[PDB]
DNA sequence: CAATACATGC
DNA sequence: GCATGTATTG
DNA sequence: GGCATCATAG
DNA sequence: CTATGATGCC
């Protein structure tokens, strides 16, 4: 895809691009870390022609992953020859991999492994669509984030990833899951750490990197790497594009390919979901209130054929989510975590999950005072027959056995006597109150929870736009 | 006090800078046979004649091979650039470079060539 | 034994034998005043309960919960005996839970730091402890014999008693397997594990980088700018709602801790909207109850007889 | 060497 | 609170 | 010869 | 890390 020069370089950032030929693009990041020695360092590689003057340079940059490091510019006066010989051999000893057939790469202990890179307007549409389109399909905020995911909080100091990259750090996730399991803390535990920690980009500043050791660090490590994934297919969602929109955002919307029509607020349907919204409300969650602005109705392709109408128990729920990934939902639904993630980071399995108490799903929308919008998707999901858990067990998957999805015993939620319908579904309002669930044995889960399996069980219906309304702070 | 040949990125166009007793271009040189320490810096400021654009050279390695080297712009304003030289003459040496003529070696830091 | 039951009826807690066995102890002291019968000695005062204890909360709106709580005493943490007034140094009973006893004596210096101090398990320890400590600190020998006295009866007295005199027991040792972490205090949490590890995880950032964004965020010179650097607090306020949704309460009682250590008034409502709730979460009400009235009236003067 | 950080006393 | 001696890594 | 595990030096 | 250099290996 477009290629971009590093700008760091500020003597050839404008005047120069990173050489490409074919396949081949002579640019390549690597990585190295040892637990065991404590090491965990970077090495970029680019070589650069100017544009206006026909000459050649390498540039390497290297240190501490997160800490811009010491960095060499090499000119050659146009020695192209020369300069990727130097370049080949650099990659050679810093890897043992020959440079030109990178394609069949393979690292070598106590050696940089590498990673890969992605390196007259009528605009007819109802106002409000506009402004929902306007607001999660604004680059400049998609931008944003993504550097806030390099500076804010040091998930990906270097830049971004791959699909592909994305799912060889998933393999290492799995290789540690395995390893973990047997709760073996000796010397194949550290390489799998190592292994795990050269594939993803960490910034551990000088503390040791330490091990994984626990579900809970598996857990954040998966939603860390999902969130890279969301990323990803956020900033290939928002492709920009020509041949006279007169709006882009009108291509924007085709690539939505989700009808999103806009509700009158005296509707029974924008009351009735006013009602949930607020009826649902944890009182555990009270460092906010939630006002319902506006409300979408969703009519996605292709999800009508594949609802399971046949089964029973058919209800409405929360699924909350940053503003900015809504984009990759309405254009493709909602996935089951990726086949190579590790089981064991799900106290009760993959799936979609849902809840039917609004402030609880909407505690994963992460909206802020100075940002205070977020979105609420509502979904009619046939959950079937439930299965009943007590007490974590990531095993759950094997236990349904005919049924359809699972059910966590939480301590407050609604009971069906409140239960009203909406378009023959089934919409849970509350109070929360007390459901006599408890155990004699072990801890007791908050609040309900329930989750799917089949992705063709779950069909959106109307999308929410909510404004949160923080209050005093001191 | 030659501008370095060694420095092919910047040599033929620019002329060093200096001000009579402050010369901000010099070569410092530490011997020390006790450790095996035997290493030389050079450090240039440069400036471009169309804009006051300014560029600071550093150069070090063990005696007669060129070692290392670091390439720090200062195209915004050429008083950066006596703080970046000043700032690190007194980081290498322990000596101010305002009072650089009373030069007291003290073990394990740079002194210039007389 | 008849009056104990006021006393601990008055705070809501119960107090370790100790505790009255030493009342008796400075009463055979100093029958006149019992309570500063270390005061002319060792210039240390018994209060809080032993307030009860001398009868002189009998000249009186009474608050205990503020009782000589001192700035950075935690709601786990009740004053019993004060030193220096000018860097409040002061040493207290710790408890994790209302139900429990505490665990060991600590100390603190309210004007210097939020650090508490092991000082023994038992007051007996901690006054021992000090008295040592302050015999080195003294410049001067003809001003010891009587320190050498008082001395001489702590130790008779503990071991008629069945007091170990260590600085750290065995007891303490056994609780610091059972500590978490240690959360600015140093003094470590106490919350319900599980077999499957359910009840605790740690915070998103570091303890050191959390002291780093309690400085960028309390020297920010607008409350704009505030708001915009806010975010890392809000982030781990979300992540905090996670872990309690999924009863992993302490992670919440940890976060308000530090920024009640950090002793800015910008934190008073996100503490008292992490605290209290993670307590209600654990059935520690009465120290929601504490850490409520306290972060609504937290003064730098707390002798409810003044 | 750069370079960053962490204890380092007055 | 100030600068930096020092250890640690690229 | 040529390259590479390795030094250590800067 | 650059970077030469080193022995020792092939």
């Amino acid at each position: 895809g477009k290629a971009p020069v590093d700008p760091e370089c500020t003597a050839k950032v404008g005047k120069a691009h990173v050489y490409c030929e074919g396949n081949d693009v002579y640019d390549v990041m690597l990585n190295q870390t040892n637990l065991q020695f404590n090491n965990n360092k970077y090495y970029l590689i680019q070589l650069l022609e100017d544009d206006a003057q026909r000459n050649f340079s390498v540039w390497m940059r290297w240190g501490r992953v997160g800490k811009m490091g010491q960095h060499s510019l090499v000119a050659c006066s146009g020695n192209l020859n020369k300069a990727k010989e130097i370049f080949q051999k650099k990659f050679l000893d810093k890897t043992k991999n020959n440079w030109e057939d990178r394609e069949k790469f393979e690292k070598v202990p106590g050696k940089y492994d590498m990673l890969q890179m992605d390196y007259k307007p009528e605009s007819q549409l109802d106002l409000r669509v506009q402004e929902l389109i306007k607001l999660i399909c604004n680059v400049q905020a998609m931008e944003e984030m993504m550097m806030e995911m390099k500076y804010n909080t040091k998930k990906a100091p270097l830049g971004k990833l791959t699909v592909a990259q994305i799912k060889a750090g998933y393999q290492s996730l799995k290789k540690i899951e395995d390893c973990i399991r047997a709760g073996q803390h000796g010397r194949a535990l550290m390489e799998a750490c190592n292994e795990f920690y050269t594939r993803i980009p960490h910034d551990f500043g000088l503390r040791t990197p330490p091990l994984i050791r626990t579900q809970k660090e598996l857990s954040e490590k998966i939603q860390l790497l999902e969130a890279l994934g969301d990323i990803e297919i956020a900033i290939k969602l928002v492709k920009t594009e020509l041949q006279s929109p007169e709006h882009p955002l009108d291509q924007h919307y085709r690539n939505l390919h989700c009808a999103l029509r806009p509700l009158d607020h005296e509707s029974y349907e924008f009351k009735v979901i006013s009602q949930y919204l607020q009826s649902t409300h944890a009182p555990t969650h009270s460092d906010y209130t939630m006002t319902l602005l506006d409300l979408f109705e969703v009519e996605k392709d292709g999800e009508k054929e594949a609802f399971r109408e046949d089964l029973h128990n058919r209800m409405l729920l929360w699924h909350g989510s940053r503003m900015s990934n809504w984009v990759g939902i309405l254009s493709h639904g909602l996935r089951i975590a990726p086949p190579e993630a590790p089981i064991t980071g799900y106290m009760f399995g993959k799936g979609i999950y849902f809840a039917d108490m609004s402030s609880k799903s909407a505690n994963y929308c992460f909206a802020s005072r100075l940002k205070n919008t977020g979105l609420l998707l509502l979904s009619e999901v046939a959950l079937g027959q439930c299965n009943e858990l007590l007490e974590a067990n990531p095993k759950a998957e094997g236990l349904l056995q005919g049924k359809h999805s699972t059910k966590g015993l939480g301590k407050m939620a609604p009971s069906s006597a409140h239960f009203v319908t909406l378009n023959g579904s089934t919409v849970p309002l509350g109070p929360a109150s007390d459901t006599g669930i408890l155990n004699p044995d072990g801890y007791t889960l908050n609040y309900n929870e329930y989750i799917v399996y089949n992705p063709n069980q779950v069909r959106m219906r109307y999308l929410l736009k909510v404004q949160f309304n923080f209050l005093q702070l001191w | 006090a030659p501008v370095d040949p060694e420095c092919t990125a910047k040599v033929g166009k620019a002329h060093v800078y200096c001000e009579g007793n402050d010369v901000y271009d010099v070569m410092l040189n530490q011997t020390n046979l006790q450790f095996n320490n035997n290493k030389y810096y050079l450090i240039q400021l440069l400036e471009d004649d169309a804009q006051r654009n300014f560029s600071v050279w550093m150069r070090w390695g063990r005696v007669g091979k060129m070692g290392q080297h670091s390439l720090v712009a200062c195209s915004g304003n050429l008083n950066k650039a006596k703080e970046i030289f000043q700032k690190k003459f007194l980081d290498k040496t322990k000596n101010n470079w305002e009072d650089r003529e009373k030069f007291e070696k003290v073990p394990g830091k740079y002194d210039m060539l007389q | 034994s008849d009056l104990r039951k006021e006393v601990e009826n008055h705070y809501k807690l119960s107090l370790p034998e100790d505790f009255y066995h030493f009342w008796k102890f400075c009463e055979e002291l100093d029958p006149e005043k019992p309570s500063d019968s270390l005061s002319a000695s060792l210039g240390l005062q018994l209060v809080g309960p032993y307030d009860i204890l001398a009868g002189k909360h009998k000249t009186k709106g009474l608050n205990f919960n503020l009782h000589w709580r001192f700035y950075y005493d935690p709601p786990e943490f009740q004053t019993i005996i004060i030193g220096d007034n000018k860097t409040q140094y002061h040493m207290g009973y710790f408890r994790d839970s209302p139900d429990e006893f505490p665990v060991y004596v600590g100390i603190n210096e309210a004007k210097k730091n939020c650090i508490i101090v092991p000082n023994g398990d038992n007051v007996f320890a901690a006054v021992k402890l000090f008295l040592t400590k302050k015999l080195k600190e003294i410049t001067d020998k003809k001003k010891i014999n009587l320190l050498k006295n008082i001395d001489e009866k702590l130790t008779e007295a503990a071991r008629e008693l069945g007091y170990s005199l260590e600085q750290r027991t065995v007891k303490m040792k056994q609780r610091d397997k059972k500590v978490v972490t240690k959360t600015f205090h140093g003094a470590g949490l106490v919350v319900p594990v599980d077999k499957n590890d359910v009840g605790y995880r740690e915070l998103p950032e570091t303890d050191a980088d959390l002291k780093r964004i309690c400085k960028t965020i309390v020297e920010a010179a607008s409350d704009e700018e505030r708001l915009k650097a806010f975010a890392p607090i809000q982030e781990m306020m979300t992540f905090v709602q996670f872990a309690n949704d999924e009863c992993d309460y302490g992670m919440g009682l940890e976060l308000g801790m530090d920024l009640f250590c950090y002793g800015s008034h910008y934190f008073h409502k996100v503490a008292g909207q992490l605290l209290p709730l993670a307590y209600n979460l654990l059935k520690r009400n009465l120290f929601a109850e504490i850490i409520e009235e306290h972060l609504a009236n937290r003064s730098q003067e707390n002798i409810d007889q003044l």
